[PDB]
């Protein structure tokens, strides 16, 4: 079985740059498939992020493709969203999710992260 | 060049049927056998390769069943990993038709085939 | 960019009975449209892929129709923990885009 664990600050200031990471056992990255990130806003919204693949090719949403920057660390078997200079419309629960692919069905991603809820605040933290 | 007729197979039942002299396997497989078969990791496969570079359609497993090894025909829904299993030499295959364990040095092969509609033609 | 429009957009129903939501795209897609489910606890699912397939785990009282540009998601009864927001998105094209989302609350 494949599992998910999503991990990393919670809570950003405007202006600075929101790390997520995704952590991935029981399957590889080099492997095979996509590795996809998505958000969540209030308003119950979702929207497909980026990924990269098995080899460590890119695709991004044109809508954020001049921010993000989704990299990975075969060694450790996980990949991460670094999401430059926040907004509160970044204000949002990111998922790390694998999707497969098939010539004829297409993509479907079948395996999702918990879910990290993040906050655009300017308060106060302790790290 | 064989056409066979997709919407006559049942869910979960293999079917063999003749193509020049060679045996070729059709299964049509439930939604728990290809997640079963698109999350093994590489590391644990003597030949590499995703249910994905395998089928095209994820319901439909179609490859030859000849034995890598020796030829000899796979027997359906045996060995230890959930697929066939070689009587000749003890090869186990699993739900994608790779080879897991055993002599035989490869997987399943995979011919060319073509859909069209309720019915797959190999050839 | 395509967008789909999920209607009816939060309907409620009773402890056991069908239900229809549906999935408009502004341009035209193949078949190529999948559905999830998010658990109110925050966990989200896969449900349908291409329209149609069952993924692993669900349960068989759950459809899928459609094609051109219009689609569907029925379900034969909502006992007991059918209670969740479901989404849809298409994947003809990059970026990929899900509908607006739909609870399913009971009365
Ligand atoms: S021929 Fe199948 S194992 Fe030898």
């Amino acid at each position: 079985e494949v599992k998910l664990q999503e991990s990393g600050a919670g809570l950003v200031q405007p202006s600075q740059s929101l790390s997520l990471t995704c952590s991935v056992t029981g399957y590889s990255i080099t492997s095979g498939y996509y590795w996809n990130w998505i958000r969540l806003f209030p308003g119950n919204k979702l929207e497909w992020v980026g990924y990269i693949s098995n080899v460590g090719d890119n695709n991004y949403n044109p809508s954020l493709k001049d921010r993000l920057s989704i990299t990975r660390d075969t060694s450790k078997n996980q990949f991460f969203l670094k999401l430059n200079s926040v907004t509160t419309e970044d204000t949002a629960t990111y998922y790390c999710a694998r999707s497969e692919y098939y010539s004829v069905t297409g993509y479907a991603m079948d395996y999702w992260g918990q879910g990290t809820t993040v906050t655009v605040s300017s308060a106060w933290r302790h790290p | 060049k064989v056409e066979v007729n997709l919407a006559a197979i049942p869910l979960g039942k293999n079917v063999v049927v003749k193509w020049q002299g060679k045996p070729v396997f059709i299964r049509h497989r439930t939604p728990h056998e290809i997640q079963e078969a698109n999350s093994v990791d590489m590391s644990a496969l003597k030949d590499p390769q995703t249910d994905a570079d395998r089928v095209k359609d994820p319901q439909w497993l179609i490859m030859l069943g000849i034995c890598t090894h020796l030829g000899c025909v796979p027997i359906g829904e045996a060995g230890d990993f959930g697929g066939w299993f070689c009587p000749c030499h003890g090869s186990h295959y699993d739900i994608s038709g790779r080879i897991r364990k055993g002599p035989a040095p490869l997987n399943l092969e995979i011919p060319a085939y073509e859909f069209d509609g309720d019915k797959v033609i190999v050839g | 960019d395509i967008e789909l429009t999920q209607t009816p957009v939060s309907l409620a129903a009773s402890l056991g009975d069908r239900v229809t939501i549906s999935c408009r795209a502004s341009q035209d897609i193949n078949n190529f449209l999948n559905w999830y489910q998010q658990k109110p606890d925050g966990t989200i699912k896969l449900l349908i892929y291409y329209t149609s397939r069952l993924h692993a785990g669900v349960p068989s009282r759950f459809s899928g129709s459609g094609s051109g540009t219009d689609y569907s998601l029925t379900i034969s009864n909502l006992e007991p923990e059918d209670i969740a927001t479901y989404f849809c998105q298409h994947h003809i094209k990059f970026p990929w885009t899900f509908g607006a989302g739909t609870k399913l609350e009971i009365k």
